[PDB]
């Protein structure tokens, strides 16, 4: 993820809620399992110790992401996520099918 | 691991968006700009022939 | 701010040249710590063992790769996004994922490592000194320190028993005059084994080990450094020993074999005679410290020792101890010792350490700050002492830097105090009665 | 932001137990710095010299009292107020401050302790590692360690003129790889010791002084050590020599008796005969480095012995140039050396410490960054050897945390530069041909 | 707020109207770099290769867009994200990124673009000046500057087979004083050449290219020229010659024939007669340095020429090592030329230019930072020169700001350094005698 | 923290090798400018003049000692606590402290380096373009250039009067595209130039000098270099012509002699026949723009030139106006030109230079922004041009840095403006019919 | 900190009574810049055309609030995401999604509108008078009424 940050607020949310601080481990096939046996399968290799805990949850429907931005040729701050893009868009696709019951 | 939370996730596949000249106006297949469809639905009309 | 972002070990050296781990840990902020281990022992029944490689073509088997990547790839998922602040937290959240009484699957060097590391890191954050965020505010006493001064037993070829004699300089004012006075013995010290013909150079410790005729002879020529550095022996500097006598201990026969390092001609000692041998040297020598005067499995022999010269020598249980709370517990009911000896890489954590400290002070004990064989340059043992406000260290004599780190640290914590800052000495030994 | 607020110098201990002074340098942003001094020389004809107090009642005339008074006192004031990263404008302050040639009146421990402060304040402030702020950007070279493993000469008993035996594992990959081969070789001695009955106890550097036969016999065990931990000697490991030669020379006679340390049937050689014994000793065991081969006055040797010996042999000037710029500018324009020793506090600040080395570097020479008998915990020398990419370090042997703190940092540094980390083992000896 | 966050590159003009790239660096807290590439040689066997679009129809051929495109698309998402300091580890990924060895995919431009700026940015996040950053606190060597004065060779229609004559003041004081000399002699010169009826119009580095009677003749009126601005040939400014012997060098008979140059009435030399011929106008004129004396494939010749007047004159290879690593270690082992022409552009990275300015001090020769034939308003030479305190520099005569930006950039720096800047002039020729 | 805190001002060279000061201005925040003065005339009525030292033995009298001295010593005390963005509060004030209407007190060098520095930190402090700062949100009009391809008169040998030979590639889509084509018309007559066996060596500006027959044989020369180049003269690039008529007019006789310079054939006309060659030469000739055809001094001939030509051709006061709002006042009156060229060193600030461009929009006049003989890495002026929208920028050849630096900011100009910008080319002629 | 973040249009009255719309441009840092439009004219041959609502129960079919949806819906995702002082680029990118020359998709009061609060929001963020952000440093003259 390059186009957008992590958000303040929900850092800020997920620092005093102490998410950090009741993580879940989970094994190879994503069973939850405690943090003795999950020690073990990491130093015995059967677990991936990156992808394999969670935060518990952040409480309050918070926006996880923020836009990121950078620095255009004119030195002023622009979003990532904004810019030429492209351009195919078409128009629509009319299929007519002016026979529908349509109900009420 | 992919726990369940709450009610769950909302299933949005993508899919090139479609507008239907119905006899009533123009009516388009989905109401964003970023062509996602409610993947799963159909619409039904069912008559006694 | 105060959220750890980065847990990262790599294996060091140690004062001996033996592998040991360093931890660092860096927070939101930019708050650095890190966490040197001292080196330990892997093995044990009753006290946490640290992880080594095992592997005989890397450094004799001594490596410390595994207990490394347990750190950067176990303890380090876990720990990252906790407050740095959290000390406690951290520290049970590490015994726990560790999931064994002696933290043998992470490695206790491990947990040590992240534990001083963590410590270090909030004070950083908080901006304030070590001893200060340990302790709380009310950090205000200088440890007395108990230099090792003369070496025997295991680690010198003398027909000694005794593995460590020690200088207490404990009639100073202040601590940075108590080193002075140490300093100034350990020279007069070596110019009398210069001019004696022994042995000068220092060994683990920084002490010397010559090749006395005896006990009686080693502690004569320590008095005799002592005088001749302008001190009185009894009244300025004290004398403490470090008997280790599990060494030379016959489990077997129930009996202190001194036959094992004085020489085939050594008198054998039983529990009783080791008791009058031990008030014997107390009469005739200013000594204020016994350590491991009995076995480590000799609880009747520790009582008996206790009851007969508990009430005006300070005795010690290192290896009857273990910095074990269950241990100390039992031997506060059974009033065995007065005083334990604390090694933080015995017990794995700095929660741990201090739980035994406060345990040891509730129940009149003095808590002694120790090192051991292999130090570093970490230092943090001076801010547990003075955190604690223990009043006791033992770090090791005036000839190394892995000895002499801890003292400029307490020099510093000290010039820091200004006014403040508080040398009780012989009031120190609060477990003595008077 | 960056303005010093505050220098504040305070007496602490070295590794020998004497006093030495740090200085701690505060800027306005709370950026922090603390350098400590190692000991040095009180006397020398053209050397910086430190200063002490010479009060017999403190520490036996060693105290360094007085320089405290000097940094906390005189320098403090002049120095409060420059930006804390002009390192060059602080020193040449401090030299103009000082006023004499020697840098007796405040003395150079004050001075170096102020210019290792200030540097180490400046790379906190701009969050960049000391090596990177003192070197540049381009800073990769970890130094061949040439790590003392004997002593001889006044340093130890044994009928040994040459004070100083020590290997260098240039044949190693890496700089980790380095530190194991000495680790592995000093416990190989070690026990080869232990089986011959010979003493093991540590001297000032770490290294063993045993009662050998003679130097044939040290070089020998050295060899065997080697072979015992599984390394081939002249590929892997070699061997440096600190003969010290102005310790057995007859100045009026212009001789070097080997009789001072080596009993009455030893062999008086003039400066010819040693030119001979050297290349002797090259010819017949790998020998890579011998320092002080001559007397620190015996110019016309110097000569005779770098055209004898220049091209094979790194031929080291301690004595001989005495990290004096004009002795090195002297010996270059003699041919005389090829590699001069640095000693950060025999100058006195760290921008003369540098032009010494560019000077060296410039003229074919290798500087050679060196420790003092009196170390501490701070490891600058490391970061200096690092920076400038000198590619050789003498800072002791694997025994002592104040030799053993150098090789913890050069491991941390080799560890932060990763994969642009360079270890050149026998590349590191430019000043040699094939 | 160090992390690259933008790499844009864009298309401009040189000095000689050609066109060339330049490359701009945002770190996210805003730090700002440009770094702009001096025109270099698309074609050599072992020198990096600078990427031209090709098309005829657009600037003759000599347009960067392909590489504009190479840094805007291909290296600028891989650069996106690395720490703005991590300069060693930026300039390998290109490196990496390239897979060729003389970096032919995406341009040595590209690259050394990129360099410059990341270094550059670097530099401004740090807020020191770009010579801190490159080398360090000990940057205080001023370089002396060779400036070009009278042009020859393929350069010019006169009967002169060496390609540039050179004033070097090193006899000045300070480096603003060596400009003041060098401007004066300049326009001393320029109106010797007035009276005389020669063109005083200057060429690409802004030298005079006036057809002359010989080699005799144009050195006569640079000594001329000296005398009347005032100063004394010999002592306050000194002659330095770039022959470029391998544009009259014929490979079938191996000789040098100047008939290419000087007309049909032209000597012809061989190895011998060449050195014989520099060695007569060495000892005729003030000259210290000879450039491309020798033809760059004739190691032979070369290995003769440093013998003969290696001792006395400074030899340059400019060709002869083309700034490549292989090149200039095989001439220091086998001692041909004592000084290497660097120019930044012929490796394409900053990390290399300093592992050659580094290896090329080591071995006792001198490191001259040159300029391009078409060069920029970006001076960052100057500030390599000052960083590495080569103590030499040679960036064309006293006309065209694409010279006098360096001497602006170089006076800049002198003013900034105040009491600590150095000009050593005629010492910083370390790699001569006496 | 936009308060000026800092200004300094030191003495750097300019392209001619003449001496000439820089201004640094820093502010509270740490935003910093840097202003390089052009060298201009110290001489001069009603110009603004520059301060020379006049010291015959340093730079032959042109040092710029003085200047510096009245920024550090007087204009930097007066200026010191000014907000940055006070632009017209610093140089009105700047104005006063003067006190004379030539601001010949502190030089109008100094003034106008101050006035530059302090509009760049000005920018700096916003985190804008300084085009933008200058000139508002409303800046995107890329100059149209008038290339100096071609010298002549008193900066050539050749016979002819008319000093400067321009190009004008009006026709151009873009900026870019425009810069292309000058580039390659100037390669194509640099080839047939050389192909032809005359002059190649650049002049002060970087164009040619050769050895033409006359004005006509020039002006058809630039034709075949632009119709070789593969342009069609007339649709896409057109002629301009500087003839500096004020240095062949003798006001004595109230006559054009061009036999000054076009040899003892040349024809001496009357204003009429000045108008009427001016009027041959449009007619024959695809000529645009005719700057100084008449003599400063000439007004009844200035008027009489208007009526004839200024319909259809661009007549420019050079040294008419004198970058003077009086001049420009009294002709925009007396229908006298319908340009003027803006020199910014000829009237001291940017305040004054912007009030002259306004007044001759304001009269459907067009603004010329120009250089000097002397220019400098500053590329100030393109900033100026684009930030007035003036539309039409006189800024040298396309074959030296002095030059190129103004082409390479006008091209970072249209990168950074993107779709924006805006290259009127014809329609920036906007004081001509159709 | 100088991104435009919101863009929100509100329909308010005018000096005769008659409806109208302002917008206020919020960045990120804070800045705020508001833009009432004056009442001209919805037909034109070759002018800018305002967009009403042509319902004759509310106001006389003198509304504006499809002016302010426009802004709202549409105008305010396209601009945001923009520096606040690149004016002409958000100005320039408003006509071309309006696409018509006369701005009657849209409508000219809602572009007028959304253009004088990015430039007001622009001069609050650079702390400088608006004339000085609009003109340049050379701005002196005061207009004669
Ligand atoms: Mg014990
Ligand atoms: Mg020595
Ligand atoms: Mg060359
Ligand atoms: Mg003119």
């Amino acid at each position: 993820m390059k186009n957008f940050k992590i958000s303040s607020t929900y850092r800020a949310a997920r620092k005093q809620q102490k998410t950090a601080n009741r993580k879940s481990f989970y094994n190879d096939e994503g069973y939850m399992i405690s943090p003795s046996e999950w020690a073990d399968g990491v130093i015995k290799g059967l677990i991936n110790p990156k992808n394999s805990w969670s935060n518990d949850h952040v409480k309050g429907y918070l926006p996880r992401v923020s836009p990121r931005s950078h620095w255009t040729k004119n030195g002023y701050r622009e979003y990532l996520g904004i810019g030429k893009s492209r351009d195919i868009p078409e128009k629509e696709p009319e299929v007519i099918e002016m026979m529908d019951l349509e109900l009420v | 691991k992919t726990k369940m939370v709450k009610k769950g996730v909302l299933k949005l596949t993508k899919a090139p968006l479609k507008i239907v000249k119905i006899p009533s106006g123009n009516h388009s297949l989905i109401k964003n700009h970023e062509s996602f469809y409610e993947m799963g639905k159909a619409n039904f009309m069912i008559k006694e022939i | 701010m105060s959220i750890i972002t980065d847990v990262y070990a790599r294996e060091v050296l140690d004062s001996r040249g033996n592998p040991t781990l360093e931890v660092e840990v860096y927070t939101e902020s930019g708050a650095f710590g890190r966490g040197m281990v001292p080196s330990g022992a892997s093995t044990g029944e009753h006290e946490a063992v640290e992880l080594r490689d095992g592997d005989k073509a890397r450094y004799g088997g001594l490596g410390t790769q595994k207990a490394v990547d347990n750190v950067n790839n176990v303890i380090a998922e876990h720990i990252i996004g906790f407050d740095v602040r959290d000390q406690q937290g951290i520290d049970r959240a590490m015994i726990a994922l560790d999931g064994t009484p002696n933290k043998g699957k992470l490695g206790a060097n491990a947990i040590l490592g992240v534990s001083i590391a963590v410590a270090r890191a909030a004070a950083d954050y908080l901006e304030v000194p070590l001893y200060s965020y340990l302790g709380g505010f009310n950090t205000k006493v200088l440890p007395t320190p108990m230099m090792n001064i003369i070496n025997g037993g295991s680690h010198s070829d003398a027909p000694i028993a005794f593995q460590e004699f020690m200088i207490v300089p404990a009639g100073a004012p202040t601590f940075k005059e108590a080193l002075r006075w140490g300093a100034e013995i350990f020279h007069a010290l070596k110019k009398i084994l210069k001019e004696r013909g022994l042995e000068t150079a220092v060994g683990d410790e920084g002490g010397f080990a010559p090749r006395f005729n005896g006990t009686e002879d080693g502690v004569e020529t320590i008095i005799k450094a002592i005088e001749a550095a302008g001190y009185v022996p009894g009244k300025d500097v004290f004398i403490g020993l470090d008997c280790a006598s599990s060494e030379f201990y016959d489990a077997e026969h129930k009996v202190y074999g001194y036959t094992k390092f004085e020489g085939e001609g050594a008198a054998v000692r039983t529990a009783a005679e080791q008791i009058d041998y031990l008030e014997e040297l107390v009469n005739k020598y200013p000594i204020i410290t016994i350590e491991d005067g009995m076995d480590e499995n000799d609880w009747d022999g520790w009582k008996a020792l206790t009851e007969r010269l508990g009430g005006k020598v300070q005795l010690v249980g290192d290896d009857f101890f273990v910095t074990n709370t269950a241990y100390l517990e039992k031997g506060i009911a059974e009033h065995a010792a007065n005083s334990i000896l604390i090694k933080v890489n015995q017990i794995g954590t700095l929660t741990e350490t201090f739980d035994a400290i406060e345990m040891a002070k509730e129940a009149g004990y003095t808590a002694v700050v120790s090192h051991r064989s292999g130090e570093t340059e970490d230092s943090t043992i001076a801010d547990i002492a003075v955190a604690t406000n223990a009043g006791q260290i033992k770090t090791g004599s005036l000839s190394r830097t892995d000895r002499i780190a801890k003292y400029n640290q307490l020099l510093r914590i000290e010039d820091q105090l200004g006014e403040v800052a508080e040398y009780r000495g012989l009031k120190s030994f609060y477990n003595l009665k008077k």
